[PDB]
Parts: C-alpha cells; sequence; structure tokens
RNA sequence: AUAUACCGCCAUCUUCAGCAAACCCUGAUGAAGGCUACAAAGUAAGCGCAAGUACCCACGUAAAGACGUUAGGUCAAGGUGUAGCC
C-alpha cells in the first residue's frame, strides 16, 4: 500500500481531473510532465534553480489568481523565452483578469531578467475526467 | 383591543389557521407521563414565564363569556364537557377562567 | 369521449369476440386436456377441479376447465382489442420454437428462457426510466423445472398485474387471477393454446382495426 | 520558509483528523469538532492592510468617463474598512454556529415522533406530498467481519400516510443515516396498506388478536374519545386519518411486529356492507345519544334473507377478564385514568 | 510532550482477490442472506485484479497491488491541532 500523489476512492462524488486522478507511474506512460527544460538532460546545469524558482512560479501565480484555475499549469521554456499556460473559471471579469496578467508578467520579468508570456484558457465548468 | 375583532383580524387566522388554539402548544416536562395539574399561572409580577401557553403569550387575546369562537374550541362540538388543562395546554389560572367565563 | 365510449362498448355485450365457438369439450378430449398428474400429485386448491381419480390419475372437470378458459379467452381479447400488452411464459424447454413462432406471428412477446432476477421489478433500471412494462402476464408452464411457482406471478401479483396460467395438479391456482386448469405436459394441448391465442388476439387486433376504420370514416 | 508553506486543503485534513483509530472503530472522541472553514470565498483580493486604491479589481476602472489614478487609503479609512470586515466575520461566524431546532417528537435525542417530509418525486415523475412520513424506531445494529470486525449498520422502521385511510410501513438499513431514511422512505412509498374505517375516524368494531407473543386490543370509540394509545399507535393513527380510538398492547414489545399485526388486523376487519352482503340483513346502528331509533347504515346488495336470526343465548365466547373487571367496577389502578398529553 | 489529533510517506496479509455506491427479492418485512447453467433471485455503477505499457516478445521480470487489521512506524524530512517555554 503506497501512497503517492493520489486520490482515494471515495463514495462516488469527488470530481477529478485527468492528471489529478491517474497515478505518478503512469507520468511517461499515460501523462505528459507539467515542465519541459533541459537541466535534467545529460550535460546541462542549473537544474536545482530551474526547479526551485519554477516551483515559486507556480505558488505564486497559483496564488496571485486564487479560486479561479482548476488544474495544474503547462511550463514551457524555449532557450531563453518562458511562457505559462493556465487554465482558469469566467466567474471574476476580464478586467481583473487582464490587470492580474499585465502585472503578474512584469513582476515576472523583472524578477527573472526574462522574457515571458503566460495564456489562459477559460471554462465554465472544470473538465472532470471521472467520478471517484 | 379589549372587544373580541382581534379574532377576526387576519393576523388570528394567518397565526392559527383552521386548527384550534391548544393545537399549536405543546408541553415540555418529565418523563413519560406529564403532571396531572398545569403550572398556577403563566405571568407573576409583570413577568412572563418560559414556555408560557397560548391564550396568555398572546397578549391580545381577551377571555370572556362573550367570544363565543374563541372559547368554544376548547369544549367538545360534539362532547359538551370541557378538557382539562392538561389537555388544552394552558396554566390552571386562566383554565379556571375560561371555565366561570363559559359557565 | 367517443373513445372511451368505444373502449367501454366491448364491456356491456358478453361473448362480444366469439371466443366460445372456439373451443369445445370435444377438442379438449380429443387433445387430452383432461389427464392429470398422479393423486400423489395431487395439490388442495387443485381439489376442486378434479372431476376424479382412476389407476392413481387424476382427471379434471371439464366444464369447470371450459368456463374458465372463455373467460381466459375473452379477457385476453378485450385488452387485446385495448392494445394491451401481453407476455407469455413457459419454462419448459419443450416447445420453445413453437411458442416464439407463434409469438411472432400474433405479434405478442414472449420470454422462454431463464428467467432473471427482479427482471420486471428492477426493469426500470435494467431498460430505462421510460418502459411501458406488460399489461397481460400468460402462462403456458406455471412451474419451473424444478417444480416451483414461476417468480413472473409472484411480480404479476405484487406490481398489480394481471395473470392467466394454465394449471396443472401440481401448479398453485391462488395467485393467477383467471387460473384455466388444463394439461401443462401434452403436446397436443399446448399446441390448441397456442392456436387458441393466436385465433383469439388476431381476431381482437383486426376488430380493433375495423372499428377504427369505421370511425375515420364516420 | 515560503517555500515551506503549502496549500491549505491539505493543512485542514491534518487539523480536522478525519481518518484515524480516533474515528476508525467507532470510538470516535470527546465530541470536539472544529468546523470546516473557508477564508477565500470571504474577503476580496484587492485590500490589504496597505490600502491602495486599484482601479482595475478594486475600483470600478472608470469614473465620469475619466481614467483612475492609483490612490492612497488613509488611515481611518483602512481602520474603518477593517473594522467593517471583523464584524462581518463575526456575523459569517454567528450565522454558522447557531441552534438547531428538529421538532420533539416521543423525546428528545429520539426518531420517533419526527417527519421528512413527503417522499421523493419517482423517476418516471410521481410527486406525493399528499403523504406524510414518520420514523418508528431507530437502532444501531452491529454484525462483525473479519478484514474490519465490528461494522455498525444503522436500521431504520418508517410509516407513512394520507391521513386518508392509505398508508404503509418498510424497514432501512445502511451505514449512513440520511441514506438509510430515504430507502426506507421509498420501500414504504413502494409498500402500501390501505385500511377502510366505519365514519372516517374509527374501526368498524372492536378486534382482538396476537402477533409473535404480541398481544394487542382495538377498541372502537365514539366522537370525542381521542386516542388513548400507545405512541407509535396513535402516531399510525394521525397518518392513516382516524382521530378517535383505543388500543391495548401486552405480552412482548416490538415495534416492526406490532405494526405488522395492527396492519393485518386493521386490514383483516371485514366491512359491515359486505357483512350485511353476505348475511342478508339490514345493519342498525344505536346510540346512547339518539333515543331508542334504528339507525340503517347498510343493506345487503343482494336480496334480503326471508327469515331473521335466531337467537344466540349463553354463546360459546371467548373474552377477556380485564374487561370483565373494568365493567364490573372492581378493578384498580393509578395508572389506567390519567391526565395524559392533548389525544 | 502528545504518531492516542494529524497531513505527508511506507511495512503487513499481498507469493490475496476481492471491495463495492445504486436497485430488487427471501426470511411472517430480525439479526442476516441472495449460489446451482439440461440453471431455482439477484441486477450492477465504480475501484482493484486483469489486459496493455517499460526491459529482449505474446512468456519472463519489474511496475502495479483496492477495501481494511496491527490506536503499526514517523510531531526529529517538513507543516500543522492541543498543551507548554515564551
Ligand atoms: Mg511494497
Ligand atoms: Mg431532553
Ligand atoms: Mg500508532
Ligand atoms: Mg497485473
Ligand atoms: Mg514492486
Ligand atoms: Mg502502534
Ligand atoms: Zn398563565
Ligand atoms: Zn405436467
Amino acid at each position: 500500500k503506497n501512497r503517492a500523489a493520489r486520490v482515494r476512492v471515495s463514495k462516488g462524488d469527488k470530481p477529478v481531473t485527468y492528471e489529478e486522478a491517474h497515478a505518478p507511474h503512469y507520468i511517461a506512460h499515460r501523462k505528459g510532465w507539467l515542465s519541459l527544460h533541459t537541466g535534467n538532460l545529460d550535460g546541462e546545469d542549473h537544474a536545482a534553480e530551474r526547479t526551485v524558482e519554477d516551483v515559486f512560479l507556480r505558488k505564486f501565480m497559483w496564488g496571485t489568481f486564487p479560486g479561479c484555475l482548476a488544474d495544474q499549469l503547462v511550463l514551457k521554456r524555449r532557450g531563453n523565452q518562458l511562457e505559462i499556460c493556465a487554465v482558469v473559471l469566467r466567474q471574476l471579469s476580464p478586467h481583473k483578469y487582464y490587470f492580474l496578467v499585465g502585472y503578474s508578467e512584469t513582476l515576472l520579468s523583472y524578477f527573472y531578467k526574462c522574457p515571458v508570456r503566460l495564456h489562459l484558457q477559460t471554462v465554465p465548468s472544470k473538465v472532470v475526467y471521472k467520478y471517484l | 383591543d379589549e372587544p373580541w375583532k382581534y379574532l377576526e383580524s387576519e393576523e388570528y387566522q394567518e397565526r392559527y389557521g383552521s386548527r384550534p388554539v391548544w393545537a399549536d402548544y405543546r408541553r415540555n416536562h418529565k418523563g413519560g407521563v406529564p403532571p396531572q395539574r398545569t403550572r398556577k399561572t403563566c405571568i407573576r409580577r409583570n413577568k412572563v414565564v418560559g414556555n408560557p401557553c397560548p391564550i396568555c403569550r398572546d397578549h391580545k387575546l381577551h377571555v370572556d363569556f362573550r367570544n363565543v369562537k374563541l372559547l368554544e374550541q376548547f369544549v367538545c362540538a360534539h362532547t359538551g364537557i370541557i378538557f382539562y388543562a392538561p389537555y388544552t395546554g394552558v396554566c390552571v389560572k386562566q383554565h379556571k377562567r375560561l371555565t366561570q367565563a363559559i359557565q | 369521449d367517443f373513445n372511451d365510449k368505444i373502449l367501454n362498448e366491448p364491456l356491456k355485450h358478453s361473448d362480444f369476440f366469439n371466443v366460445k365457438e372456439l373451443f369445445s369439450v370435444r377438442s379438449l378430449f380429443d387433445a387430452r386436456v383432461h389427464l392429470g398428474h398422479k393423486a400423489g400429485c395431487r395439490h388442495r386448491f387443485m381439489e376442486p377441479y378434479i372431476f376424479g381419480s382412476r389407476l392413481d390419475h387424476d382427471i379434471i372437470d371439464l366444464e369447470q376447465t371450459a368456463t374458465h378458459l372463455q373467460l381466459a379467452l375473452n379477457f385476453t381479447a378485450h385488452m387485446a382489442y385495448r392494445k394491451g400488452i401481453i407476455l407469455f411464459i413457459s419454462r419448459n424447454r419443450q416447445f420453445s420454437y413453437l411458442i416464439e413462432n407463434m409469438a411472432r406471428d400474433c405479434g405478442e412477446y414472449a420470454h422462454t428462457r431463464y428467467f432473471r432476477g427482479g427482471m420486471l421489478t428492477n426493469a426500470r433500471l435494467l431498460f430505462g426510466p421510460t418502459v411501458r412494462l406488460p399489461d397481460l402476464i400468460i402462462f403456458l408452464h406455471t412451474l419451473n423445472n424444478i417444480f416451483e411457482p414461476h417468480v413472473a406471478v409472484r411480480d404479476a401479483a405484487k406490481m398489480n398485474i394481471p395473470t392467466v396460467g394454465i394449471v396443472d395438479t401440481n401448479c398453485n391456482p391462488c395467485l393467477i387471477t383467471y387460473p384455466v386448469p388444463g394439461n401443462d405436459d401434452s403436446p397436443l394441448a399446448v399446441h390448441l393454446y397456442c392456436r387458441l391465442f393466436q385465433t383469439a388476439i388476431t381476431r381482437a387486433k383486426e376488430k380493433r382495426q375495423q372499428v377504427e376504420a369505421l370511425y375515420r370514416l364516420q | 520558509s515560503f517555500f515551506t508553506k503549502l496549500t491549505a486543503d491539505e493543512l485542514w485534513k491534518g487539523a480536522l483528523a478525519e481518518t484515524g483509530a480516533g474515528a476508525k472503530k467507532g470510538r470516535g472522541k470527546r465530541t470536539k469538532k472544529k468546523k470546516r472553514k473557508d477564508l477565500n470565498r470571504g474577503q476580496i483580493i484587492g485590500e490589504g492592510r496597505y490600502g491602495f486604491l486599484w482601479p482595475g479589481l478594486n475600483v470600478p476602472l472608470m469614473k465620469n468617463g475619466a481614467v483612475q489614478t492609483i490612490a492612497q487609503r488613509s488611515k481611518e479609512e483602512q481602520e474603518k474598512v477593517e473594522a467593517d470586515m471583523i464584524q462581518q466575520r463575526e456575523e459569517w461566524d454567528r450565522k454558522k454556529k447557531m441552534k438547531v431546532k428538529r421538532e420533539r417528537g416521543w423525546s428528545g435525542n429520539s426518531w420517533g415522533g419526527i417527519s421528512l417530509g413527503p417522499p421523493d418525486p419517482g423517476p418516471c415523475g410521481e410527486t406525493y406530498e399528499d403523504f406524510d412520513t414518520r420514523i418508528l424506531e431507530v437502532r444501531n445494529v452491529f454484525t462483525m467481519t473479519a478484514k474490519e470486525g465490528r461494522k455498525k449498520s444503522i436500521r431504520v422502521l418508517v410509516a407513512v400516510g394520507n391521513g386518508k385511510g392509505a398508508a404503509g410501513f418498510s424497514i432501512g438499513k445502511a451505514t449512513d443515516r440520511m441514506d438509510a431514511f430515504r430507502k426506507a422512505k421509498n420501500r414504504a412509498v413502494h409498500h402500501l396498506h390501505y385500511i377502510e374505517r366505519y365514519e372516517d375516524h374509527t374501526i368498524f368494531h372492536d378486534i382482538s388478536l396476537r402477533f409473535k407473543r404480541t398481544h394487542i386490543k382495538m377498541k372502537k370509540q365514539p366522537k370525542g374519545y381521542g386516542l388513548r394509545c400507545h405512541r407509535a399507535i396513535i402516531t399510525i393513527c394521525r397518518l392513516i386519518g382516524i382521530k378517535d380510538m383505543y388500543a391495548k398492547v401486552s405480552g412482548s414489545i416490538n415495534m416492526l411486529s406490532l405494526t405488522q399485526g395492527l396492519f393485518r388486523g386493521l386490514s383483516r376487519q371485514e366491512t359491515h356492507q359486505q357483512l350485511a352482503d353476505k348475511k342478508g340483513l339490514h345493519v342498525v346502528e344505536i346510540r346512547e345519544e339518539c333515543g331508542p331509533l334504528p339507525i340503517v347504515v347498510a343493506s345487503p346488495r343482494g336480496p334480503l334473507r326471508k327469515d331473521p336470526e335466531p337467537e344466540d343465548e349463553v354463546p360459546d365466547v371467548k373474552l377477556d377478564w380485564e374487561d370483565v373487571k373494568t365493567a364490573q367496577g372492581m378493578k384498580r389502578s393509578v395508572w389506567s385514568n390519567l391526565k395524559r398529553a392533548a389525544t
């Protein structure tokens, strides 16, 4: 009996997402990686910094877009340029959405001394894979 | 109001309905059978006691010989004998007052 | 309301679809319907339908047989003219082919195979929320292979469905609405009941169609 | 550190401790429960202790058709907003924690005289708001298992009725209280027992029977008699629609057998109309209020019989020494005639 | 300090195969049970097993291995409820 990044089977009243449902040993078999960089590859370096500041990015953006997201993020770092992809709901106003978009993008760029971009996908209700 | 028009007033009908007055009241007491004699009174020294009877809690109601439809519901329409105070839910004081009023 | 008048018209009439002309005690005795199992196979509630016994074999009262058969045919044809759903049951494997063929020929449906638990009670979850359960059940063989009362009579008595079964000396006509004494085992009796039901329901259908055609004309 | 900090739901789980030895085995704890709270829903995302006025989220972006500018909230304004937020949190907490007043039925902390309302509509669609439900009994059955051992299974008995002579009881077992209630409610609304009554408020005549070492006696009564019967019996009478009778129960006391025998007797009670139809005689009622006047109630639907019944003298009839005593007046007991509650 | 508040992470039977929401039925409507295929009341969501995926295959090995038991171990990975030094 192992407990690792997996949801307990309940009576059947727990909507779950794809990755939130599937186990951590199918990350390559039936899932994709949340992040894509080369520090893990051989010969590269600074992978520790990559991971640490990626965790920081995830936490900061999760807490500066609270209650709107419904899934984990997608990182995409091509050379210099950084890209983040998110999914959110449409309860708040596009005014606030764009204001926070610009604010967060500027903060990330000024902090990392790096060109950054961020995209969001709107949803009326978070997509559920199964009822667990 | 000292007269009996508070009954015909709509607050009475919306507050009670077609049922009698005693039907809404219920007694809090010891286990199983309740006591055989109700409380002495519901008001003392210009103060009301918790869980009062309906005729005492609704101060606008006024017991009197003339409010026939107000004091008729206690005595059974098919049995001329009045019900007892543990049945009607009211205290012995106003119960006796209503007895001499109906007489 | 004329539709309700047409629905009620056959009620006041007695022998209105001419079901009596179909059967006669001659045909019953020729098909050997009067037979019954041994006295050891006798049943209390079946006693009154036994005209007598011989050689440890029981004999059926053919007048009561014809009366119950007349009532059964009349009822079947009544709700057939009302388009009431019919459903046949016979656990006996000896006649599944014939039963299913005659069911196809009539247009009414049947279930000869193994009956599943609560197929009628939980039919909503099985089939769907909106399903028109049958309006009449009938039985060419009331008991199962192990000779217990088929669960369908219990299901119908529960969910208010009428039942018409041919009852042998071992059967239990208590739950059945219009139990007709007869010979569950003889192929002559099986074929006779088949042809009788076919003619009956076909005449009921034809009469419905011609009545509604007359009404469309008028 | 900030990296050490994490999301909320896991802290909530670790603080609530839903799963453990504490809860498993059903031992539980000494009734201490910190209730779930949601802080993110409460406060708006915009304001903090530094009171910058945000035109994008905190203030409407346009005013008088004029773009806005970043501004500062003054000391008194910040303090007043914080006091308003304190008041709002206090209001929310008060509204959260309050009393719960479920009607007192047979007694406190008991599921006897409580109604869950009518059954739910059917799948095909059948609303039965006319039906009213009551819970006769709730008990904690326990059966063991090799894997887990003592597992509790709530058993409940319920009844439902129109108040129009049509009703029915049922049972429901489940691990969950609400789920068992629902299952029993569905089973009752499916399985119905109808019974007739003489003048909409009484039985046809006195009855006496036993069922599983449970003796019961129904006693017909006239109007204004009331319902002086066991609490379950008066609940089922309220549900049926009869307003007065008497009943006595002796022997064993078991609620499910009680209800089963009750429905059996009240269904086997034979209508006096059908009695006359079978007999060939006219029914005649006589009252104490009405003088020597024959009140015909029913007649045979078929032809009346030619000759009348012969007089039956010293007939063989089984009866009750208790009723004999009460009729003779020799009986004495403080517990018989009391000023009990209303009906 | 409290693994006897817990989360998080694992040993255990497991070199198992059962766990089961939601319905029906039997037992007089009890705890409970629901199996007979030439078949007699069980139907099953879903989980798991399994299958497929990884290594050299389809076998094999790994991985996976639920419901629950040991108030199993871990407040010393880290955080956190309660009680304390403050
Ligand atoms: Mg392991
Ligand atoms: Mg109490
Ligand atoms: Mg421990
Ligand atoms: Mg496997
Ligand atoms: Mg392994
Ligand atoms: Mg331990
Ligand atoms: Zn008073
Ligand atoms: Zn036979």
